[PDB]
């Protein structure tokens, strides 16, 4: 899918090319910043949401503890 | 995983595109996803997946307009890896980013500067952030910066520029900018750093408009508006603060054995508040109602309002002199919603729209004209005529009607083609025989043998008064309707009135007394009271034969106002026109420059000494001109134009 991005990206300024409009280059500096850019915005929202993720799990299973002291 | 890989193919890439082409490339990015069974959540907006709500508020505090292609590109600038250029041709990009990071020292500076250099060693040095306003005549020296060519030595970050080596500092960002929207840059270029692309266009303006009618019109909607974005924000928040609150005392786990679960209140809470945001929810239903409606009952006056601005832009073309920015134009529409008279009286909604829109069109023009040749002002007239009757929604286009009337003379005729009516010169013949061709003209030959009032009709001095009723049609016109037919027929039969009977048209349309204003001596008093800023300054554009020295000199006598004027002539008027607007920027008295049109370059110079100064509320400075083209573009887009 990412090779997939790129290439479209180089088929719509391809067409704004045969349309006449202003067209800049896309070098593959932009596939490596694209790379870049989706390991920090995926670290990110994993480090956010998986950690919370985790308090949610270690809930889980507080519950579990709960109903231990209710059988009691 | 998707939603991460969509939002950073959209950041990385879609920085330089309008807001339909990354539209597009969106949506061909999400339909390959869906090809290959990925799942990314589509309901999110792509300018909040990577946005949050505490630094959107900055923005807005920061005059980030209210477009969503500015968002998006705000967004860009926030988070990225390699160091922006931001191509704004409006300007408003410069201001948003200087009031975002004024806590953070943001130094300004051009290429052509010469000390740029050392301010970039002192951005090296202390960290601070720094802004570029002309990069078209780069100067290859951030090329190891965009390539971050550091060097990890010891305990320093290092980087070589020219012959010299200078540390880093993390806190350090630079920002390059480009006022021109259509130089071509260097495939380095467009490598080393990221797009921000600024230019305003049809969308964009729309939106910006009609978010701007959405903030300052229905407040008590616009506040239901902000709670639609508070059910988001706050009853969300809420909801999961209380959840977390909840979690937190019952995690307490006090008195064993002993059953201390009364958690049972914060339970009921939670259901209270989750019921809250789902009936919320169910409420942005009813915005798909009624929040929808508020913004389709202003959608006609953006989009007029996007048809006008880019009637100015295009005006460009027709003369030298008629450049106007987007800034004038914004300094419009804040004067038709705010500081608008004939509002104060007036408290329903649709009544209050359609006083906006008819101030709007009227305020426009009287505006736009007051710089505008007296052979021009029916044009742009005619313009904003044929703007607000798109705009209107049970008139026909007239689309064919209106093309006929720009085109006719490219129609090819013949000799036998032109019947030779008796009464009928021969280009009056070719007239008629053209228009003939229209379908509600088609009899117009036999109207017109038929016919004998005609005769006198065709040698009146105002025949245009008096058009006879000749195209047939099955069902009757609207008023306009029969202007533009009546137009037509004045074009064709004696077009020596045309233009007088254009004025009729237009007052068909936008109201008898729409050009009533032109025709009053301009009332300079009010002019430079108001509406005018002191930055901003007062362009006098006369012709050759006139001086409009008289008029702002009795306006500054007037209002006892001491006015240093100056005349343009020689490197020492260069230095007396220099100490008095150094003078008068703090002290307020007003200020006059004649005849600038001889000194172009240093006219130049002036608009970006102008550009970075805040003066007096009570400065003023007048450059009254000569109307050549040598007069630099810059000065007449950042000055108001009078003719």
């Amino acid at each position: 899918s990412c090779v997939f991005v790129h290439q479209t990206l180089h088929q719509a300024n391809a067409r704004l090319a045969k349309r006449g409009g202003r067209t800049m280059a896309i070098t593959p500096r932009h596939y490596l910043d694209f790379i870049n850019h989706y390991a920090n915005l995926f670290h990110e929202k994993r480090s956010e949401l998986e950690e919370q993720q985790m308090h949610l799990n270690v809930g889980l299973r507080k519950i579990k503890e709960t109903v231990d002291q209710v059988e009691e | 995983a998707g939603d991460c890989l969509l939002s950073a193919a959209f950041i990385a890439y879609a920085g330089y595109f309008d807001q339909q082409m990354r539209q597009n490339l969106f949506t061909t990015w999400s339909h390959h996803l869906q090809q290959a069974n990925i799942q990314f959540r589509t309901d999110i907006a792509r300018t909040e997946y990577l946005s949050n709500a505490d630094e959107r508020l900055r923005w807005q505090a920061s005059s980030l307009p209210a477009d969503d292609l500015c968002t998006e590109n705000a967004i860009m600038l926030k988070r990225f890896n390699r160091y922006p250029l931001i191509i704004d041709p409006s300007g408003q990009a410069t201001e948003f980013i200087m009031n975002e990071y004024k806590d953070r020292k943001i130094t300004r500076t051009s290429f052509l500067d010469d000390a740029f250099r050392k301010n970039l060693e002192s951005a090296l040095r202390f960290g601070n952030p720094l802004l570029v306003q002309d990069v078209e005549s780069y100067d290859p020296v951030l090329n190891p910066v965009l390539n971050r060519e550091v060097r990890r030595t010891g305990g320093r970050v290092l980087i070589t520029l020219g012959d010299q080596d200078i540390d880093l500092s993390p806190s350090f960002v630079i920002f390059l900018s480009t006022r021109d929207p259509t130089v071509e840059f260097p495939p380095d270029l467009c490598s080393r750093v990221t797009f921000v692309n600024f230019t305003v266009t049809r969308s964009s303006l729309q939106s910006q408009c009609l978010n701007e009618v959405l903030k300052a019109e229905r407040p008590d909607v616009d506040e239901k508006r902000s709670d639609l974005l508070k059910l988001q924000g706050e009853f969300q928040l809420r909801l999961r603060q209380l959840e977390k609150s909840l979690l937190q005392a019952l995690n307490e786990v006090k008195g064993r054995i002993l059953d201390d679960d009364t958690i049972i209140t914060t339970l009921e809470n939670l259901k209270r508040e989750a019921a809250e945001v789902t009936r919320k929810v169910e409420e942005t239903d009813i915005v798909m109602q009624e929040v929808e409606t508020v913004s389709q009952q202003y959608l006609p006056l953006s989009t007029a309002c996007s048809s006008i601005y880019f009637t100015m832009e295009s005006l460009k073309q027709i003369h030298f002199l008629y450049q106007y920015s987007l800034q004038f134009f914004l300094d419009i529409y804040h004067n038709v919603l705010y500081e608008n008279p004939n509002l104060k009286g007036v408290t329903d909604h649709t009544q209050r729209l359609s006083i906006i829109t008819k101030d709007l069109f009227q305020v426009a023009f009287n505006r736009v004209a007051r710089g505008m040749l007296h052979q021009d002002h029916i044009t742009f007239a005619m313009l904003l005529a044929r703007i607000k009757l798109k705009g209107t929604v049970g008139e026909p286009t007239y689309d064919a009607e209106f093309q006929h009337f720009l085109r006719g003379n490219e129609i090819v005729l013949s000799a036998g083609s032109t019947p030779r009516i008796q009464g009928l010169t021969v280009e009056q013949a070719e007239a008629v025989v053209r228009l003939s061709c229209l379908p509600a003209f088609k009899d117009l030959i036999a109207k017109v043998q038929a016919d004998e009032q005609f005769g006198i009709w065709l040698d009146s001095s105002s025949p245009e008064q008096t058009v006879p009723y000749l195209w047939s049609e099955e069902t009757p016109a609207t008023p306009i309707g029969q202007a533009i037919h009546r137009l037509l027929l004045i074009q064709a039969f004696r077009p020596d009135r045309l233009l007088a009977m254009a004025h009729m048209f237009v007052s068909t349309n936008l109201g008898e007394s729409f050009m009533s204003i032109m025709e009053q001596p301009l009332d300079l008093t009010h002019i430079v009271g108001t509406e005018v800023k002191p930055n901003t300054p007062v362009l006098m554009c006369s012709v050759p034969g006139y001086d409009a020295s008289g008029h702002v000199e009795d306006l500054a006598a007037e209002q006892n106002t001491q006015i240093t004027s100056i005349a343009i002539g020689s490197a020492e008027g260069f230095n007396q026109a220099d100490k008095a607007i150094n003078t008068a920027v703090k002290s307020g008295r007003w200020v006059m420059l004649k005849n600038v049109h001889l000194a172009p370059g240093w006219l130049m110079q002036l608009e970006k000494k102008l550009h970075s100064l805040q003066p007096h509320a009570c400065f003023r400075l007048f450059l009254t001109m000569e109307i050549n083209p040598k007069v630099p573009v810059n000065l007449l887009r950042a000055g108001r134009i009078f003719v």
